[PDB]
């Protein structure tokens, strides 16, 4: 789980030292971002809804045979529409997590691990949840520190899916 | 060697498992190979998510730029390995999480622990891990080019207490060192300091009462101090461990494994009370004589 | 050799080098040129005091009294020479001394060693210095006008293969002189008829990654081993350690009775 | 491991929900407290060698019987593995200040440190009463009113003493 | 490694001189470019599989034979290898900009790498060629004027094109 | 060399992965601090020499038997005094080269790693080097951020030689 | 390693093409004489014991001077050494006999075997004449025509005395 404070711990438990500077200033830095990370978590969590089904729309839009083919893997049928719409939310949920936390230790350890073999197991394409991804940054609506931090997160699962 | 009880005890699938060596001038398959096997042994059976994957160390082993026992020690030192086995342990777990990675074997004897705990406390976890694989022991049981293996067999410099500990560290194949019963509790902390052994229970394939482990306090004693005196006319006693009692349930039954020593001339009753309560005799061993 | 690989070996300038040849009729600026050169080569790229110059030589080459070759040896014969290359030095790190400075080479066969130590041993410093200039390897490649230059990257004729990697050995660099007794690289290379891994210029760096340690440096270590344990594949073997691992590394070398050739960074 | 961030996205998580708008304020709280925060962990790693060696020499002062001959804390080596323990407890106390969060105190110092000290004979009622002068000793560091900007750090003052007690019913 | 701080104190403490009053100075400037080098590696950073990605195709597409059969980057094993290596020199060009100096992608990264490349037969020049094709993709990242504060980073672009210059130098 | 950036760099490199929005909060806490750090540099290297005089003499005061005592190890000499000014020059200028690095890096390189082997073979008291860093923390004349920062490393050396 | 198919293979594949009708057929005809290459595989590791002592003796009685006191074979460990040699190098040579390919026993056998013995000073002619014998004794076991059915084992005698040509040529 990689925020700022854990890292910071962590390398000072592995030299099995005290806290220095350098540890403080760590904190001083998420102190910093802390606010506009939560600000920006409240913001993405009032327009949650809009924004997953937009993004889900937006899935459709670009890949149209994911709403006409025929397939467990495809959101042709209702049950396929509702798993897409959790994974997005899946997606949303775990970056304000990140928001919160300051770091990509939520999408490293509840998303990104493993998320290889979940798509070529189930037959996802990652390109899906890019578009998603895009969406969702395209349509946050965040400004300044909150934008900055959001989209890195965001772009953090694109990169790690492409 | 372990022959009869290899598969009761997880030591048949390597007994037929040779070490795994980079020889010079290796090929493709050799290297992924090595890969393998360290990423089974240092990081204890976890499983290996691709965002886990050292790449770079793998590259540089691939390449030739580092040795297996260099390859060993950046996998030792790596982020990956603190998070599994440094950051939420207890660092004489820690120690014992080392001795079974880095040397196949358990810890001997409380002389370790102190070495290990000092080294940790004074120069980190880093210098830790380097005495771990500097050691002379490292060196003639796997050298540089050999990835470490469980070192089940007997040895020029082993001590049996070792062979007894080596099972309450290493909990069967389909195991994997953070996925046991005892999770981050330290299995050797009281055994260490008081220089004593327990019974060996064997995995949870093949030994029923693979679950027994005892308690905090409350233990009967491994020998019978007393003979056979408070059980009458007696020949021998044995101490028989027990778990998974819960057939007369609470409060007729608190704990859920005990251990009882009984005498010779009581074993078959004791064994059909046992089935009336619904355990599973873990291990028995002569108490006296 | 061409740029590619002479840039990784840092030979660029030796490979550039033009061969300096005396001309008749040459002016005032060529035979200080001629005179530079030859102290160059000949006494090693080492920082020569004009108390330590051959005037009497030079005087003799500037006035058309002696060849190049003769300069030459006059330099080779001087005591500045002797005190540098021979009083000081063991016999064979002399003559491979020689074989660079006056043949542009490194030697060939362990035979190059037996012949110019029983020549000494016979003739003295003289004879044997000599026997470098007067040889048909001096003639053909420098003759009486030319200044010896280095030769040993350079395929020639009637060379042996190990001549090129062993020029490696006896010239370090260009900013490398001869000067700190020492004894040579290439006896053992030479007694066993052998060949050592070239590391030279960026050849001997290695890839660190995060396996090096804190100061992020590996030092590559190369010995002789043999069985004192686990097997033992090869008898040479090269270590890389990092800088935190060094010490260990080199106890451990020592506890085998194994014997350490070279440590180099990488 | 978990920081104060984290703990509360794990138990979010586990039970699928954003962070509610309360959830949000109180660490929102916990970030405006953070600069004090930082200061107590600073003036207890700034005095932590003195913190430690006061407190064994009070605690030996007063429990003469841990370095009489054969006590525990008799002997070179005995006398240090009590002085690193003392360190090393401080050093997990800081290190559960500076997160906000009790885990990394409890995974890597005190989960097994009972269980330790009962099978070497450690008295661990001793090594509390160590634990605890080091609190005394620490709280008024972090209390003390001298060259630092003034304000009410009693919340803070009162998590690192709450980690102080938690190190010394684990012992004792 | 060094970053941009302890470069300038290692030379001084072989000198043993205290840091004057213009490379104090030099530093506060660097400390007021701390804004923009956190964007730029943001931005390079968000948008590092795509860099690699166009990076690559463009450099197959201008280099038929390095992934026709027999080619260096042909099999999915080194194809795969090409693009991580890839994705390793813009890794420490990232490390190297964030830190404000070339030694973490000097020490750990490029020494030692036209040996590796020239004992596989991996050929530098190419190499050198798809990180010049990184250079522009992630200098106009960089560069991108939209979605940021207007400002001047000039200075940035100029020291990550000579990180990016530096690792082509050292392949080829 | 322990500094914010290169320790944020290391932690990422041994995962191998790039940067995230932790490292950034790492850089964003070092720049704030960097500024005070640096005036507190520039602050002790003006005063560097009546400091260094100062901690001299204060150490002088507290052990007065260094003053008078023959051996090597004492500064009852010129030759002593010399050495004993050069040690706490020494502690004074690795001190600031840990304001401008931004952690005990410096102090821990040059310093700190086998000071107390170097103590012991010179039979030199470690309470003689504490006495005179507790001087230059006295009359250093810092505020704020600068001071606070500036007694961090002053009291990791304080702590490291006791 | 290689085996004679995936050698083949690798041609191929390095070229970029199905193999043709030729080479196919070529691994038709060693399929074919796959059932005599086992048997003389069969017949060298029955009397690999035999073959080792018996050179090792014809060496050692037509060179006593490694035998000596001094000598390279002289004193247990060495002769120990230089038997588990004769035996290393005859499995080796079987091994390659396997495959079809001599891979395996230059990769993992006879690279660097040169270097190892100059540099511990073991006389590689030597060597070279023991490998000599245990070659001779070798492919009189596999010409044998009692116990077998006749047929012509010409080709894989001659890949046989090629690969313990390859081993003597190697130390010497
Ligand atoms: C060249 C690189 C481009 C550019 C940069 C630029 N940025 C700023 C100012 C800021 N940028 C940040 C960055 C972040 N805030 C966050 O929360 C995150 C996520 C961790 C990041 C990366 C910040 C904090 C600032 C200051 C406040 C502000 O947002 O304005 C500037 C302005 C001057 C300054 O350096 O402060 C500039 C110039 N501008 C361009 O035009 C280039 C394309
Ligand atoms: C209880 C803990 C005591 C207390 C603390 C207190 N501190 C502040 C404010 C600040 N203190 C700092 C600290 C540092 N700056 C640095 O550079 C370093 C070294 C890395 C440190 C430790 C900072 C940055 C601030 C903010 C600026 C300021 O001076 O105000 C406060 C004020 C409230 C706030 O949270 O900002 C308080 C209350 N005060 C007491 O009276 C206790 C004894
Ligand atoms: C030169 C090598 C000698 C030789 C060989 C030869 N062998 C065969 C045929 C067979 N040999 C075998 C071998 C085995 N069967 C087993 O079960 C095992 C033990 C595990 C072995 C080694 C087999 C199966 C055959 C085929 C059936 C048969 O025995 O006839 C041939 C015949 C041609 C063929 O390739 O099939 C030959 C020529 N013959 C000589 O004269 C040489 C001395
Ligand atoms: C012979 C009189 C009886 C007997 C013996 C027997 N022992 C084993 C196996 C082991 N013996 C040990 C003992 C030690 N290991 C040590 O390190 C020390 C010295 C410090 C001792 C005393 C161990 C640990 C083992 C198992 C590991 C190994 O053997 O390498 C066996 C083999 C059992 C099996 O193969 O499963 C045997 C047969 N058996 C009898 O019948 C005799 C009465
Ligand atoms: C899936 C149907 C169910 C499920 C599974 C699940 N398993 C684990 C973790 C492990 N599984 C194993 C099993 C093996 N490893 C081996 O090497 C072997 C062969 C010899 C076996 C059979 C192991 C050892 C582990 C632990 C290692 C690890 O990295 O976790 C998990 C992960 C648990 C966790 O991450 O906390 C899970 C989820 N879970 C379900 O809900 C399904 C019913
Ligand atoms: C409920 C939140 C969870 C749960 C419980 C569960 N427990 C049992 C069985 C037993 N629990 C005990 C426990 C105790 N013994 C003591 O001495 C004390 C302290 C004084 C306690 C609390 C015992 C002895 C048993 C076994 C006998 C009995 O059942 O009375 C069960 C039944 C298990 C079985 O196999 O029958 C269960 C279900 N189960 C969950 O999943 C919850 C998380
Ligand atoms: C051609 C099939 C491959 C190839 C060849 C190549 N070789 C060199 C350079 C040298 N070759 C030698 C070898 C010898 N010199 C001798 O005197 C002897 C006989 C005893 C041998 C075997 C040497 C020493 C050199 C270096 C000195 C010199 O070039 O004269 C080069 C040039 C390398 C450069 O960068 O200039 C080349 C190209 N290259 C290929 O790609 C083919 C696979
Ligand atoms: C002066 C700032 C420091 C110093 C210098 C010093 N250098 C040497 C010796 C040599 N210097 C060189 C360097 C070059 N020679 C070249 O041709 C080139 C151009 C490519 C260079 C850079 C060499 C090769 C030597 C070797 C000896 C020689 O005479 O050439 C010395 C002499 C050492 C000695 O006499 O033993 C000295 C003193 N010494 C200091 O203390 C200054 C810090
Ligand atoms: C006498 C030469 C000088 C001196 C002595 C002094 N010592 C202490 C305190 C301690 N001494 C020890 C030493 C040992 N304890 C052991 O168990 C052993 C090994 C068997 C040794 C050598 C220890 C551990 C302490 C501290 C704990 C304790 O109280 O015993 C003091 C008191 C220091 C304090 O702060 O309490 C003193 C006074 N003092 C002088 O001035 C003499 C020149
Ligand atoms: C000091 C206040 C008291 C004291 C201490 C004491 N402790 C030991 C021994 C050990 N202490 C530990 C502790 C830890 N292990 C860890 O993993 C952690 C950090 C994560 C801690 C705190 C361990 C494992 C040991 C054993 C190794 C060792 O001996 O160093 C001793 C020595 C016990 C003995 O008899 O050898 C002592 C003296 N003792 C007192 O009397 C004080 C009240
Ligand atoms: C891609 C643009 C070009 C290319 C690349 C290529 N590289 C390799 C092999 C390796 N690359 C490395 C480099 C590193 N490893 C590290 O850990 C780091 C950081 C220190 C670096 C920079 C190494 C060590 C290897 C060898 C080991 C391995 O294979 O992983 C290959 C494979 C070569 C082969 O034959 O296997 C390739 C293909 N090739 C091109 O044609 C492109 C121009
Ligand atoms: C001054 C507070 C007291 C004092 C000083 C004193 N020091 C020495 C000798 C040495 N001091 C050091 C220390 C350092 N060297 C370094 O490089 C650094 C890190 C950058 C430090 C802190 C060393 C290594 C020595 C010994 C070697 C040397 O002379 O440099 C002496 C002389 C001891 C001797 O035996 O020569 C003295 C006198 N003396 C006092 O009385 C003061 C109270
Ligand atoms: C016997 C015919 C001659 C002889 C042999 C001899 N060899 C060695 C030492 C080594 N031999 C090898 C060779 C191998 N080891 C391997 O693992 C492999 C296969 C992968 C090979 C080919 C090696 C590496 C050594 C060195 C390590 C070791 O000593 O075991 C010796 C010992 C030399 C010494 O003094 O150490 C000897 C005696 N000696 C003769 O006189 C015969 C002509």
């Amino acid at each position: 789980m990689k925020t700022p404070l854990t890292e910071a711990v962590s390398t000072a438990d592995s030299q099995g030292r005290f806290l220095s500077s350098t540890e403080l200033q760590i904190a001083f830095g998420r102190l910093r971002q802390a606010n506009a990370g939560l600000q920006a978590a409240k913001a993405l969590t009032d327009n949650a809804q809009s924004l997953v089904n937009g993004a889900a729309q937006a899935v459709y839009n670009k890949f149209p045979y994911t709403t006409q083919t025929q397939g467990n893997n495809f959101a042709a049928d209702q049950r396929g529409k509702d798993k897409c719409a959790r994974d997005i939310g899946y997606y949303l949920r775990i970056v304000t997590y990140c928001l919160v936390a300051g770091g990509t230790g939520p999408l490293d350890e509840y998303l990104i691990a493993g998320i290889d073999e979940i798509n070529r197991t189930f037959d996802l394409s990652p390109s899906w949840y890019v578009e998603a991804l895009k969406y969702i940054k395209a349509n946050h609506g965040l400004s300044g520190d909150a934008r900055d931090e959001a989209n890195s997160y965001l772009d953090y699962a694109i990169n790690a899916l492409s | 060697a372990i022959t009869t009880a290899a598969s009761r005890l997880g030591v048949a699938p390597y007994n037929e498992s040779r070490p795994v060596e980079l020889r010079p001038d290796f090929s493709l398959d050799d290297a992924k190979m090595v890969i393998r096997a360290v990423y089974r042994q240092v990081l204890g059976n976890d499983y290996i998510m691709d965002s886990e994957r050292l790449k770079g160390a793998e590259s540089l082993l691939t390449n030739g730029s580092i040795s297996v026992r260099e390859f060993v020690r950046t996998v030792a030192k790596s982020e990956l390995y603190k998070k599994k086995f440094l950051y939420n342990n207890f660092q004489t777990r820690v120690i014992e999480l080392n001795y079974k990675h880095l040397l196949g074997r358990a810890p001997f004897s409380e002389d370790e622990v102190i070495f290990h705990l000092d080294l940790y406390e004074n120069q980190g976890f880093d210098a830790d891990i380097d005495s771990y694989i500097d050691s002379v022991e490292y060196q003639e049981n796997f050298g540089e080019n050999i990835v470490p293996y469980y070192r089940f067999n007997n040895q020029v410099g082993d001590r049996t207490v070792g062979f007894t500990r080596m099972f309450r560290l290493y909990r069967g194949y389909a195991n994997s060192d953070r996925s046991q019963l005892e999770r981050s509790s330290s299995r050797l902390a009281t055994e260490l300091g008081q220089n004593t052994v327990s019974a060996i229970v064997g995995p949870s394939g093949s030994n029923a009462g693979w679950a027994y482990r005892p308690s905090r306090a409350g233990n009967t004693p491994a020998k019978a101090l007393g003979g056979t005196v408070p059980f009458g006319q007696a020949s021998k006693l044995f101490r028989v461990e027990i778990t998974a009692i819960s057939a007369p349930g609470y409060p007729k039954v608190r704990r859920s494994n005990k251990a009882v020593i009984v005498p010779f001339e009581q074993l078959n009753q004791t064994l059909q009370q046992i089935n009336r309560l619904g355990g599973k005799v873990a291990s028995i061993t002569p108490a006296s004589l | 050799t061409s740029l590619v690989s002479a840039q990784r070996l840092g030979i660029v300038a030796v490979d550039e080098a033009i061969p300096l040849e005396l001309r008749s009729r040459s002016t005032e600026e060529e035979v200080d040129a001629v005179i530079l050169a030859v102290y160059r080569q000949v006494l090693g790229n080492d920082h020569l005091m004009s108390q330590e110059r051959l005037t009497s030589a030079e005087s003799l080459l500037r006035g058309r009294e002696i060849s190049v070759r003769d300069f030459v040896r006059a330099v080779a014969l001087s005591e500045v020479y002797r005190q540098k290359f021979f009083h000081s030095n063991p016999q064979n790190r002399f003559i491979e001394l020689n074989y660079k400075h006056l043949l542009g080479r490194a030697p060939y066969d362990q035979s190059e060693i037996a012949f110019h130590t029983d020549l000494y041993h016979q003739g003295g410093y003289e004879a044997e210095i000599n026997s470098y200039i007067d040889s048909v390897e001096y003639t053909e490649n420098f003759g009486d006008w030319v200044v010896p230059y280095f030769r040993g990257f350079a395929t020639q004729r009637n060379q042996k293969t190990v001549g090129f990697s062993r020029s490696f050995q006896v010239y370090r660099g260009y900013a490398t002189s001869d000067r700190s007794g020492s004894r040579s690289r290439l006896t053992r290379e030479l007694a066993r008829n052998t060949a050592s891994p070239v590391y030279a210029g960026s050849t001997a760096e290695s890839l660190r990654g995060t396996s090096a340690g804190s100061r992020n440096q590996m030092y590559r270590l190369q010995v002789i081993q043999g069985a004192a344990g686990t097997r033992v594949r090869r008898g040479k073997a090269e270590y890389l350690v990092s800088y935190d691992n060094l010490s260990a590394k080199l106890q451990q070398i020592n506890r085998q009775g194994d014997t350490v050739t070279m440590i180099s960074l990488a | 491991m978990f920081d104060v961030f984290t703990r509360v996205v794990s138990q979010a998580d586990a039970r699928g929900e954003y962070l509610s708008g309360s959830q949000l304020d109180a660490l929102s709280a916990t970030v405006a407290e953070g600069n004090k925060r930082i200061d107590s962990v600073n003036r207890i790693t700034g005095n932590a060698s003195a913190i430690v060696s006061n407190a064994a020499r009070a605690l030996f002062a007063e429990q003469p019987q841990l370095i009489q001959p054969g006590g525990n804390a008799y002997t070179s080596r005995r006398m240090a593995a009590c002085l690193r323990d003392m360190e090393i407890i401080l050093r997990y106390v800081t290190y559960a200040t500076f997160t906000g969060d009790a885990s990394v105190l409890e995974d890597r110092c005190l989960n097994g440190l009972r269980e330790t000290y009962v099978a070497l004979g450690v008295p661990g009622a001793s090594v509390a009463a160590g634990v605890q002068k080091m609190k005394e000793a620490a709280l008024d560091i972090v209390n003390d009113p001298n060259g630092i900007t003034r304000g009410d750090c009693s919340a803070i003052v009162a998590e690192i003493a709450g980690y102080f007690d938690r190190a010394a019913a684990a012992v004792a």
